[PDB]
């Protein structure tokens, strides 16, 4: 027995259902990819190890 | 003509009419080059050709490599004359050794003098062997051999 009040909330959510806003206007897309943030890795060695 | 390779080889240091057993192994020996130094005359009414004139013989330097390791009597030699004790000299074979480890073509050099020691840098971010660089001067070449 499991309530859809506890669906919303415990859940994982699927990607098929979403609306995109570009500037102060909505429009319909089909497909939106690449919102991926990555950062540079600085290392510095010695001679003790 | 079969051609022979440049891979296997190997030194041997005399001193004092002594090998040294413990010398033999490198890991590169500079090429041995002989020059003789000329210059160019001009006469007077030859304006299409060109003499030559000889003059004495050049010989090159002797540069090994070789990785740390034991104490030689080769260092040994190398660290009095770097340390400011008399010079001394020291007799070399050098030998391209074929399949069988016989000598096809061998150079012996007179009177080295070393002249030279170096040691590469320690790197913390590098992956290689610490490194020694000797450098001979020496008085006199001539080669040996089925081959050269």
């Amino acid at each position: 027995a499991i309530t859809p009040e506890q669906i919303a909330v415990e859940y994982p959510i699927p990607t098929y259902r979403f609306v995109v806003s570009v500037g102060d206007e909505q429009i319909p897309f089909n497909n939106v990819s690449g919102l991926d943030v990555h950062y540079d890795v600085i290392e510095y060695k010695d001679g003790i190890g | 003509y079969t051609p022979s390779v440049s891979h296997r080889f190997i030194a041997s240091f005399l001193f004092n009419n002594i090998p040294s057993p413990l010398d033999i192994a490198f890991q590169r020996i500079s090429g041995l080059s002989r020059e003789l130094q000329t210059t160019q005359y001009s006469q007077g009414g030859e304006n299409a050709r060109n003499v030559w004139l000889a003059e004495k013989i050049q010989h090159g330097s002797l540069h090994l490599e070789r990785g740390v390791m034991t104490v030689t009597p080769l260092t040994l030699m190398f660290d009095r004359v770097l340390r400011g004790e008399k010079a001394v000299y020291a007799d070399v074979v050098i030998m391209l050794l074929n399949e069988n480890s016989v000598p096809v073509a061998s150079w012996t050099l007179s009177n080295a003098l070393p002249v030279r020691w170096s040691t590469g840098d320690f790197d913390a971010n590098s992956n290689a062997v610490l490194v020694n660089s000797l450098e001979l001067r020496y008085q006199d070449m001539r080669w040996l051999g089925v081959k050269v």
